[PDB]
């Protein structure tokens, strides 16, 4: 599934990413954006084997398990095929708790690069709250 | 299979740290966030603080520098120092993991006068 | 600093009675809500996750709903050991807060 901006600011909103642990929606679907474009089947595969698995393509050595990648923690214990799913809901609630790990959205290149200090709040501008 | 184990003094005096040991068995504690709640009499309870599975530590703004969290991951268990308590201090402290799935027993650590 | 006011203070019902817990919060907090359940001597359980996510091993009777700032917990047909605290709990901003709890008891 490809979100569109507007829709998937909505539905972020609707699981609770709004202001979470200070980050405003803007964030997370600026970060969603740049990650996969907002594309929940969005994977990268890794020349270290591990995968980066949807939305926010959360990788599969530290949050998800897929059946291979040597290692993994999985700390949101979900597989990873679970992050590809059209409806957010694990993506989201994996999010929240890399976000609370320590390094705040920084857990995410794509945010850091193109997201980090910008005018987020402009990615749910023009949209239904 | 998971079992988190408190021990430490029930009694400490004014202007003394308060430190608290919670045992993790079943479960490595680099794997998983862990924290430190403690209920004041009157039900009221408080988020002391944590620590995540990568070692990134969270406090509560009321305590004030006076706590540390900290961890052993070698013997698998980590602590709870809370610097001068007073009677204000006096509560049951709980650890439990980040995602509230398991729970010390519970350890009441009263600090009345003497 | 989100406040967390739960109601009422005390809920006393007969085993077989459905009752509901309020939890309101002092600012929007999503679906960050979870709840509690506190036998006396005992330590809490995770009860529900993100206001109504269900925990493996809890008894279909428990079920919890809400969004933004009303959240409820839902006991149907109570049982004699249903009786206890339940606090609910904000992860949505730092410090986590806890609600004062409501007392379910028995009538």
């Amino acid at each position: 599934k490809v979100f569109g901006r507007c829709e998937l600011a909505a539905a972020m909103k609707r699981h609770g990413l709004d202001n979470y642990r200070g980050y405003s929606l803007g964030n997370w679907v600026c970060a969603a954006k740049f990650e996969s474009n907002f594309n929940t089947q969005a994977t990268n595969r890794n020349t270290d084997g591990s995968t980066d698995y949807g939305i926010l393509q959360i990788n599969s050595r530290w949050w998800c398990n897929d059946g291979r990648t040597p290692g993994s923690r999985n700390l949101c214990n979900i597989p990873c095929s679970a992050l590809l799913s059209s409806d957010i809901t694990a993506s989201v609630n994996c999010a929240k708790k890399i976000v609370s790990d320590g390094n705040g959205m920084n857990a995410w290149v794509a945010w850091r690069n193109r997201c980090k200090g910008t005018d987020v709040q402009a990615w749910i501008r023009g949209c239904r709250l | 299979d998971v079992q988190l184990q408190e021990s430490g003094p029930s009694l400490v005096k004014p202007s003394q740290t308060l430190s608290l040991t919670c045992s993790v068995t079943g479960d490595s504690i680099t794997s998983d966030a862990w924290s430190w709640i403690r209920k004041f009499p009157g039900n009221r309870l408080e988020y002391m603080g944590y620590v995540s599975a990568s070692g990134s530590t969270y406090y509560n703004p009321s305590l004030k520098s006076r706590i540390s969290i900290t961890r052993d991951t070698s013997k698998n268990q980590y602590y709870l120092d809370l610097n001068s308590v007073t009677t204000e201090d006096t509560a049951t402290y709980y650890c439990a993991n980040w995602d509230g799935d398991y729970w010390g027993q519970g350890t009441l650590v009263t600090v009345s006068a003497a | 600093d989100i406040v967390l006011t739960q109601s009422p203070a005390t809920l006393s019902v007969t085993p077989g009675n459905s009752v509901s817990l309020s939890c309101r919060a002092s600012q929007s907090i999503g679906n960050n809500l979870h709840w509690y359940q506190q036998k006396s001597h005992e330590s809490p359980r995770l009860l529900i996750k993100y206001a109504s996510q269900s925990i493996s091993g809890i008894p279909s009777r428990f079920s919890g709903s809400g969004s933004g700032t009303d959240f409820t917990l839902s006991i149907n047909s109570v049982e004699t050991e249903d009786f206890g605290m339940y606090f609910c709990q904000q992860s949505n901003s730092w410090p986590y807060t806890f609600g004062g709890g409501t007392k379910l008891e028995i009538k």
